[PDB]
């Protein structure tokens, strides 16, 4: 995730084993149930798209939602460039190039740029956009696991 | 399973049924307004002859615990 | 086990079966184009007649929750 | 590990005793299953190749595939060395010496070699590139030990 | 226990038999190439007869998921 | 320990109890096991001979082992004074004086001698000395306690 030090400035640390393993055990325990939202939420308190792929990517068992998931991921990423075009000629040398959804989703994107445009002033909230596309897709397995 | 297939036990206790109604109801995503429709009506539709009986008695207006403590001996 | 090998029971649930399938897609490698030509054709192909026919009343164009809705009583 | 320090410098601190056992924990309970690799991937952030040998050293069981490992290990290693050869004349002194196989496999190399290539400008990334061949080798693994 | 010591069984799977190889190998300190001579030549050698038969149609050349694939039936 | 201090200087600090039970835990589980040499130097780094006199004090079982192993550490310290000679005549004020295996197995030196020697400019490393008559000794144990 990306913190802020002592010094006031934020930089990224390392998420810790005994969160890994609370995110593991969660998904042990209450599997579908609504509970697993706000403590996603919770867990997810300043993560990056980076960590959000290995917090999904770490995940065993229950592959058909896992897929359903991925697919929600990719259709609100391909909705992601829909709605926000690419921009007007040449990216400036002062300046950082725009995301697109893969860049949400981590993918194209490397930390180092996750940092960028989440620290840079104005800031982007990119695990924010990722976040709804989750808890987005969290419903709709929600909805459907109910019995 | 669908919030409609909710029903009350014939000696099941009323709120061994309201817990799993409210757990329903926490995985259904509706507005406010239809999700009150919902605890007005379907709760007490579904609730069994014996209880049913009990909280027509209350009337209008009733809350929970003044319910849950309602049917407590049914 | 190959994922060729990956086949529904006669009395075995759809969702069991959808379940080991992407576990076993978890451990194939192959592009992602291979593996949506996968998706497509070996799921429906190992599933089991009663299901299969269903599946087959789908048409194309469908999606995992309406596959998943569609082959529950099966 | 190779981590930033408050001062914003980048300094070795040593890694964690329940990170460690973490690691173990991961191998005793999930042996070969593909969560393993994300899971390794996020234990290895930020670490050398003395930390990479370290891991691998310490596990008990699964011998066969230790081996097949290992075996990985310096074919990828052999294939550094071919695909770099060894640069023209003799080393600068106002320089430190190009990486083999064997200094990335952190055998050749020393520590504090392993943390002046990684922390000098350009940095060399022999983590990353060691870590590509276990990635690799996991794979060669994991396919066979499939079912 | 010594490396000479370690032999698969008439029903045992080489398969279990190779991972004590490996572990006693990891307890034999001796240089590359001697340990080199003693995977070629012991691991065979003290295999069974019916997998032993399988492992001398490989010919040399072969490496360890290919033996292990090799005498995986017997 | 001896370990750097944020201000930049080389200062003693002591272990920490979950990492003196990390010692005993690794000891209880896996006993003679090969995994415990990797394990044991990952958990010296940084130590005193006065802390691996701790180590080894606190063992409980194995203790025809823990006798092979001290004889062994005396062995190597004996053969320590006969590869280094005492130097010529008295020792200056302006030194500090050299070790014998005595010292190095931690014995008549004091802590802060122990920090003056790897501390000071040339450093000796009296813990890496004493850590190879450990594993030495660990390879005769391992040998022998193979069945």
């Amino acid at each position: 995730p990306i913190v802020q030090n002592l010094q006031g400035q934020m930089v990224h640390q390392a998420i810790s084993p005994r969160t890994l393993n609370a995110w593991v055990k969660v998904v042990e325990e209450k599997a579908f149930s609504p509970e697993v939202i706000p403590m996603f939420s919770a867990l997810s308190e300043g993560a990056t798209p980076q960590d959000l792929n290995t917090m999904l990517n770490t995940v065993g068992g229950h592959q058909a939602a896992m897929q359903m998931l991925k697919e929600t991921i990719n259709e609100e990423a391909a909705e992601w460039d829909r709605l926000h075009p690419v921009h007007a000629g040449p990216i400036a040398p002062g300046q950082m190039r725009e995301p697109r959804g893969s860049d949400i989703a981590g993918t194209t994107s490397t930390l180092q740029e996750q940092i960028g445009w989440m620290t840079h002033n104005p800031p982007i909230p990119v695990g924010e956009i990722y976040k709804r596309w989750i808890i987005l897709g969290l419903n709709k397995i929600v909805r459907m696991y109910s019995p | 399973t669908s919030i409609l297939d909710i029903r009350q036990g014939p000696k099941e206790p009323f709120r061994d049924y309201v817990d799993r109604f409210y757990k329903t109801l926490r995985a259904e995503q509706a507005s406010q307004e239809v999700k009150n429709w919902m605890t007005e009506t379907l709760l007490v539709q579904n609730a069994n002859p014996d209880c049913k009986t009990i909280l027509k008695a209350l009337g209008p207006g009733a809350t929970l615990e003044e319910m849950m403590t309602a049917c407590q001996g049914v």
